[PDB]
């Protein structure tokens, strides 16, 4: 970090409520969803504390239609999606415990 | 010369790993005793997506069955 | 040194299959606790299997190979 | 891996592990290439002590100088089900 | 969306006289209600027409048999006036629209949703012919893909209206090239029952 050998330091934030539905949207066309489900409600529903987040929460709700056996996603698994993810945050935390044992 | 011949071998596995994707295979299960001798593109999606702990502590509910299956 | 004829790819294995020559020696007998563990291999394993097709038509991706860690 | 072979023609068998402390080292491998050699030879023992290869007749008697030198996968009961001190 | 097929429904059942007396007498309830009030008034005139050998006619401009079977049949000089009325006013209102949506650009998204609102009325009067010309300016304003697919098969559906299968089948050929670009498995399940 001395003087003429680093000159642009770009630093990242969490991401905002409007950010986090803008990496929700890129991943419901993948899915099949169904019409009348907002994902700006869906990124209100989550928090966040990384882009990491987000991710799981849409592979949980196919999951959770893959058990349905329906071919549509609806908006009750985005409700316990939402739901696991924030529950596995807090589970390596309190602790602090890794990914591994 | 040894530590050059282990390490071909892993690399035709990642290699065809790459080639068995999207395929009705169910892509390889392996175990580890530690978490300690995977590589960092090993452990990467897409050669390795879910990680399924074991975990000893479990739950009052959990021993009584395990106690209960050896009776 | 030529090709001159070529062999079937399911002949000169490695090791026959051995799920059908061999039976597991192991049911879910022994299985009674370890549940977590449980919901997560049926999706993993077993889900491609009897169909793959259900991941498609939903529009889910599916997962790679399984890592089973722990003592 | 092929002395275990000849345990199973041959009848009720005894293998005697004399005083092992050469394979019992633990992961190491940030030493020298002699602790991945032993952790190729290792790697073999767990596939034969439990797997779709199961022993009855064959039985391992483990003989060492002190046993807290060893990796703990070669501390698991059911592949050394009963832990003997003779004082 | 909802009159289209319903009153049709009842209608044919209505047409028959091979059918039971009291099942006719119990649909013809139904179609004249909504004539009246969804405005079907073009596709009743039609309708006297469908009959003609077949009883139950009872009408006041359109022919009738000897034997009337059936007196939930009227035709009544309030249908043709409310018809010329109506037609004017809808038309005019959505016109301006569009202009409005010439003059300031907002015309690819909300022009296309006022056209398909044109072919839901021509639709509801029972004209499949200026239906499909209004849905078919839809098109040409570029919209998404899922929009393309659910407007062919509006088309399709004033084919069961008259009851013409030919017009069905053409349409439904189009739907097939669209329906893996949109690729959508909501709009397939509908497919499947059109198809079906």
């Amino acid at each position: 970090l001395r003087p003429g050998r680093i000159d642009r330091k770009i630093e990242f934030p969490p991401p905002s409520v409007a950010a986090r539905a803008e990496i929700l949207r890129i991943h419901s066309r993948k899915m099949n969803l169904t019409r009348g489900i907002n994902l700006r409600k869906v990124a209100e529903k989550m928090n966040g504390c990384s882009g990491a987040d987000v991710k799981g929460v849409c592979t949980e709700a196919g999951m959770y239609a893959l058990r349905e056996r329906r071919i549509h996603v609806t908006q009750e698994d985005f409700e316990l999606a939402v739901g696991k993810v924030m529950n596995k945050n807090q589970e390596t935390a309190i602790s602090v415990a890794k990914l591994f044992k | 010369g040894s530590d050059r011949e282990v390490q071909r071998i892993l690399i035709e596995l990642l290699t065809q790993m790459d080639g068995f994707d999207q395929s009705t295979n169910v892509k390889v299960i392996m175990a580890t005793n530690r978490a300690d001798t995977l590589d960092p593109a090993l452990l990467r999606p897409g050669r390795l997506d879910r990680k399924i702990e074991f975990p000893s502590l479990r739950d009052r509910r959990e021993r009584r069955l395990i106690f209960g299956t050896i009776a | 040194n030529a090709l001159v004829d070529i062999l079937p790819p399911d002949s000169d294995s490695s090791i026959s299959v051995m799920g059908e020559n061999e039976k597991p020696d192991v049911t879910y007998a022994d299985v009674g606790g370890l549940d977590m563990q449980k919901q997560e291999i049926r999706e993993a394993v077993e889900l491609p299997l009897v169909q793959a097709d259900l991941y498609e038509q939903i529009g889910i991706d599916p997962p790679r190979g399984v890592l089973l860690y722990g003592p | 891996r092929e002395m275990f072979a000849y345990a199973k023609e041959h009848e009720p068998c005894i293998i005697f592990m004399d005083e092992v402390d050469a394979i019992g080292g633990r992961r190491f491998s940030e030493g020298t290439s002699a602790d991945r050699e032993i952790q190729r030879t290792l790697m073999e023992l767990l596939t034969q002590m439990d797997g779709f290869d199961n022993l009855g007749q064959t039985k391992i008697i483990m003989a060492t100088n002190r046993p807290d030198t060893l990796d703990p996968a070669l501390l698991r009961p059911g592949r050394l089900d009963r832990k003997v001190e003779i004082p | 969306r909802v009159p289209n097929y319903e009153v049709s429904e009842k209608a044919f059942l209505l047409t028959q006289s091979k059918v039971s007396i009291e099942q006719r007498k119990e649909a013809a309830e139904f179609v004249l209600a909504k004539i009246k009030e969804e405005e079907m008034a073009p596709y009743y005139k039609y309708l006297c027409e469908e009959y003609l050998v077949n009883n139950g006619q009872s009408d006041l401009e359109h022919d009738e048999k000897s034997d009337s079977l059936n007196e939930w049949i009227k035709f009544d000089q309030e249908l043709y006036n409310e018809l010329c009325k109506k037609n004017e006013s809808k038309i005019k209102e959505l016109n301006e629209k569009i202009q409005k949506l010439e003059e300031d650009d907002e015309g690819e998204l909300e022009q296309a949703q006022a056209w398909i609102n044109l072919g839901e009325y021509y639709a509801q009067i029972g004209d499949k012919d200026n239906a499909e010309k209004t849905l078919g300016k839809s098109l040409s304003k570029a919209i998404s893909t899922g929009a393309k697919i659910d407007v062919m098969l509006t088309i399709a559906r004033l084919g069961f209206f008259y009851n013409d299968q030919l017009y069905v089948k053409e349409k439904l050929e189009a739907v097939n090239s669209m329906i893996e670009k949109g690729g959508d498995w909501e709009r397939r399940n509908r497919y499947k029952t059109y198809y079906g």
